[PDB]
RNA sequence: UGCCUGGCGGCCGUAGCGCGGUGGUCCCACCUGACCCCAUGCCGAACUCAGAAGUGAAACGCCGUAGCGCCGAUGGUAGUGUGGGGUCUCCCCAUGCGAGAGUAGGGAACUGCCAGGCAA
RNA sequence: GCUCAACGGAUAAAAGGUACUCCGGGGAUAACAGGCUGAUACCGCCCAAGAGUUCAUAUCGACGGCGGUGUUUGGCACCU
RNA sequence: UCCUCCUAAAGAGUAACGGAGGAGCACGAAGGUUGGCUAAUCCUGGUCGGACAUCAGGAGGUUAGUGCAAUGGCAUAAGCC
RNA sequence: GUGAAGAGGGAAACAACCCAGACCGCCAGCUAAGGUCCCAAAGUCAUGGUUAAGUGGGAAACGAUGUGGGAAGGCCCAGAC
């Protein structure tokens, strides 16, 4: 054979699901591109982690032009 | 024999043929061969079929083929143990599942569509019937 | 061209298989500002009356619960490979 | 307002769900005549497995 | 088109201002007229609004689009600013390069009393 | 109160395109010059400043149009959770869920907060 | 300051032969034979373009199709 | 050994001597931030100049670009000054 | 899921297939899968049909006035086949 290689699998995705209630920091989704973002009271890292800013739920909303997902914390 | 210009990947999976068909009807020509059974048309099977209406009808006539390979089968070596890679492409099929038109045919009578058809359908592997283009 | 036809009651997956394994087959009547209305009809009645061509372009007329409905087949399903109707779509 | 359901066949060649649903019924053994409060849950439960259970 | 051209120009300290939760001073500029509007913090409705279409500040100064007929409006925001009880704002330049009019009533709210 | 403009949103194509009209009283647009503030890696084209002779051409806003895009049932179809069954590569039955495409049709948006002008 | 890249790195430092061999084990793993399978092989059959002075099916049969057998070449490694 | 996609059965994970590709760096501007900008590819006209160098307008609109394979992502631009 | 590590009944015999989880005893009864003419426990049971091959009790392409149901379509008293 030519191949036969495969990378280490980097366990992304939505940690924290909608409606979760997360602490100030708690990561809610890992991911490559910006495929969700950084709505109110998230922010988002060097690696496009979502992460919380605040004490909260999670609550993932559909707004924008573009109509992109956006992750937004609510009190 | 028919087979893809040059292809995104050389060797393809193998699959499972499931479902019913999507070109059941009969769209550009008067008649056509439906195919009632499931199963897996090779190139050369296309060709022995083609080549045995073409010259059922003669020079007269149109004839169309509906169906077109695009998935190459490996085959493995005679004398050779199995896994060290995957087999080379040897032919390719086009799988056929059950309501499928193959071939459709025009300019032609009833009586003679029919009679070059079955040519054609003792070519193939898959159980096959004549169908007529019903206006809608 | 007057087909003959019951109201449908139940319908799905598991009701239009039991209604098409009995010599029969779900159709659909729909136009205007009126709601659409389900229709079991027989199987081998409009299987003969598809054979004339006015069947896709003149007018039908339905009867349904003494009603004589007009309607034209808009759409048919057939079945794959088995010469049979599945469905047909009467527009109003 | 309650309901008497009965275990009619076997646990064992059964997936976990549906051996748990038996334990969130009460059933135990097969020709166990267990009665239950009538609620939308129960229902789920006995519609979960009623293929091995039978109502009164 | 210039508009549209300015709008995306903008967008980003919109977008950046509306996260933080500021106070924005909008400043729209226009050859005739210079327009200002200090919004609230969720971004629909309006606190505080003047500009050099009001004939208050219009019947005063000669002409209605210069540095000194923007100032007068940069003063007339930020007076009724601190009568509404603003005082701590942001300042969204909208597009426009902080240079002229813009500038000459950004410095106009600031000396006027409006802290930012 | 309605009729119109300007800024800032919500809502993100039933909200967008093309085609047919229409507005300059104020507003907005081009427009009128360039000691200066500033500007072009050449150019007052752009950005900028100082203006009021002109026009509604372009751009923009508004009204009308189905040529498209877009939305979209009901019914059926495919798929499939669970217990069965067969002629078992593939299907089928009971029961629960139920698409996509396509069809009838809907369809040139819809609203909020301040500001200005006109009929009041 | 290490292609310690055999990349969780045995030493700072290491290649071969044995038919002269030997011990410990394994049917956890090959060679014979058996088994399961039947791509291949051998044996049938299906369609009929042509050959046969004319005339497919006396004898043949292209381009293709479907079976049987476990006589071949194999695959698997289930017994030893 | 490390990265990317599928296989992987709509969270993560998931093997085979399964299917395809890459890496063992690069950069004091290719970082920072501020302030700007908009692409491909054609059409027509134009000196040498021609299909294509540079210019003008029109068409398309992200097919572009992203120091490097693939994936996900970017006009608020992460793109280019 | 089952075996491994689970006996018991069935599938002739048959770890994994179907039924069902053995604390011990009894010369009690009711049922599961699967069965009911004899080997061998229990229906030569009842109603309306089908098969004529020992099919049931291995198999394909393809072949044929085999034989049952249907739903249609070609002709008559000017008398067709
Ligand atoms: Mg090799
Ligand atoms: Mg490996
Ligand atoms: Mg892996
Ligand atoms: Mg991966
Ligand atoms: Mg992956
Ligand atoms: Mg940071
Ligand atoms: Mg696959
Ligand atoms: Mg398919
Ligand atoms: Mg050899
Ligand atoms: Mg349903
Ligand atoms: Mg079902
Ligand atoms: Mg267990
Ligand atoms: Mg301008
Ligand atoms: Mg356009
Ligand atoms: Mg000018
Ligand atoms: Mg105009
Ligand atoms: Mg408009
Ligand atoms: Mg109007
Ligand atoms: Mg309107
Ligand atoms: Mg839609
Ligand atoms: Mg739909
Ligand atoms: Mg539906
Ligand atoms: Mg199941
Ligand atoms: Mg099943
Ligand atoms: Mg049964
Ligand atoms: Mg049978
Ligand atoms: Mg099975
Ligand atoms: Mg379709
Ligand atoms: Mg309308
Ligand atoms: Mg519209
Ligand atoms: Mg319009
Ligand atoms: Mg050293
Ligand atoms: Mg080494
Ligand atoms: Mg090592
Ligand atoms: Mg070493
Ligand atoms: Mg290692
Ligand atoms: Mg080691
Ligand atoms: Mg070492
Ligand atoms: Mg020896
Ligand atoms: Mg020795
Ligand atoms: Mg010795
Ligand atoms: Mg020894
Ligand atoms: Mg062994
Ligand atoms: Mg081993
Ligand atoms: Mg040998
Ligand atoms: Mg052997
Ligand atoms: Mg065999
Ligand atoms: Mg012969
Ligand atoms: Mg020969
Ligand atoms: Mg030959
Ligand atoms: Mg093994
Ligand atoms: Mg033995
Ligand atoms: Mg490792
Ligand atoms: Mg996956
Ligand atoms: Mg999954
Ligand atoms: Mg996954
Ligand atoms: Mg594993
Ligand atoms: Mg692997
Ligand atoms: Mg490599
Ligand atoms: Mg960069
Ligand atoms: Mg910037
Ligand atoms: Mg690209
Ligand atoms: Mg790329
Ligand atoms: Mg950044
Ligand atoms: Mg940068
Ligand atoms: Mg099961
Ligand atoms: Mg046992
Ligand atoms: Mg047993
Ligand atoms: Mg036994
Ligand atoms: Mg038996
Ligand atoms: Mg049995
Ligand atoms: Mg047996
Ligand atoms: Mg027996
Ligand atoms: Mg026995
Ligand atoms: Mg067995
Ligand atoms: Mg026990
Ligand atoms: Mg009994
Ligand atoms: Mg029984
Ligand atoms: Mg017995
Ligand atoms: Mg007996
Ligand atoms: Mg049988
Ligand atoms: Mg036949
Ligand atoms: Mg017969």
């Amino acid at each position: 054979t030519r191949n036969g290689r495969d990378s280490e699998a980097k366990r992304l995705g939505v940690k924290r699901f909608g409606g979760e209630s997360v602490l100030a920091g708690s990561i809610i989704v890992r991911q490559r591109g910006t495929k969700f973002h950084a709505g109110a009271n998230v922010g988002c890292g060097r690696d496009h982690t979502l992460f919380a800013k605040a004490d909260g739920k999670v609550k993932f909303e559909v707004k924008g032009p573009k109509n992109r997902k956006f992750i937004s914390i609510e009190a | 024999m028919l087979q893809p210009k040059r292809t995104k990947f050389r060797k393809m999976h193998k699959g499972r043929n499931r479902g019913l068909a999507q070109g059941t009807d009969v769209s550009f020509g008067s008649f056509g061969l439906k195919a009632v059974g499931r199963g897996r048309l090779t190139a050369r099977q296309i060709e022995a079929a083609r080549r045995a209406m073409t010259r059922a009808v003669k020079r007269q006539g149109k004839i169309w083929i509906r169906v077109f390979p695009d998935k190459p089968i490996t085959e493995k070596p005679l004398a050779v143990r199995m896994g060290k890679g995957k087999g080379n492409v040897e032919y390719w099929v086009a799988l056929i599942q059950p309501g499928k038109v193959l071939y459709e045919m025009d300019g032609v009578p009833e009586e003679l569509a029919r009679e070059a058809f079955k040519l054609a359908a003792a070519k193939l592997p898959i159980k096959t019937t004549f169908v007529t283009k019903t206006v809608m | 061209f007057t087909i003959n036809a019951e109201v449908r009651k139940e319908q799905g997956k598991g009701a239009s298989r039991r209604l098409r394994a009995a010599n029969k087959f779900p159709a659909i009547i729909y136009g205007g500002k009126e709601a659409p209305l389900a229709i079991e009809l027989d199987h081998d009645k409009v299987m003969n009356m598809q054979a004339k061509a006015e069947f896709y372009s003149e007018v039908l007329t339905i009867v349904v619960d003494g009603k004589e409905i007009k309607v034209k087949a808009q759409d048919v399903q057939r079945h794959p490979y088995k010469p049979k109707l599945q469905h047909i779509d009467f527009v109003r | 307002k309650t309901i008497k359901i009965t275990q009619t066949r076997s646990a064992i060649g059964r997936l976990p769900k549906h051996k748990a649903t038996l334990l969130g019924l009460g059933l135990r053994r097969i020709g166990h005549t267990v009665e239950r409060e009538d609620t939308p849950a129960i229902r789920g439960m006995i519609n979960a497995v009623s293929f091995m259970v039978k109502v009164e | 088109d210039k508009k549209s051209a300015r709008i995306r120009r903008a967008t980003r300290a919109r977008r950046k201002l509306q996260e933080l939760g500021a106070t924005r001073l909008v400043v729209h500029r226009t050859p005739r007229h210079i327009y200002a509007q200090v919004i609230a913090p969720n971004g629909s409705e309006v606190l505080v609004a003047a500009s050099t279409v009001e004939k208050a500040i219009a019947e005063q100064l000669k002409y209605t689009g210069n540095k000194d007929a923007a100032a007068a409006v940069g003063k007339a925001v930020a007076e009724r600013a601190l009568e509404k009880g603003i005082k701590d704002v942001s300042f969204d330049r909208s597009g426009f390069q902080y240079h002229g009019r813009v500038q000459a009533l950004a410095d106009a709210a600031r000396e006027a009393g409006l802290q930012f």
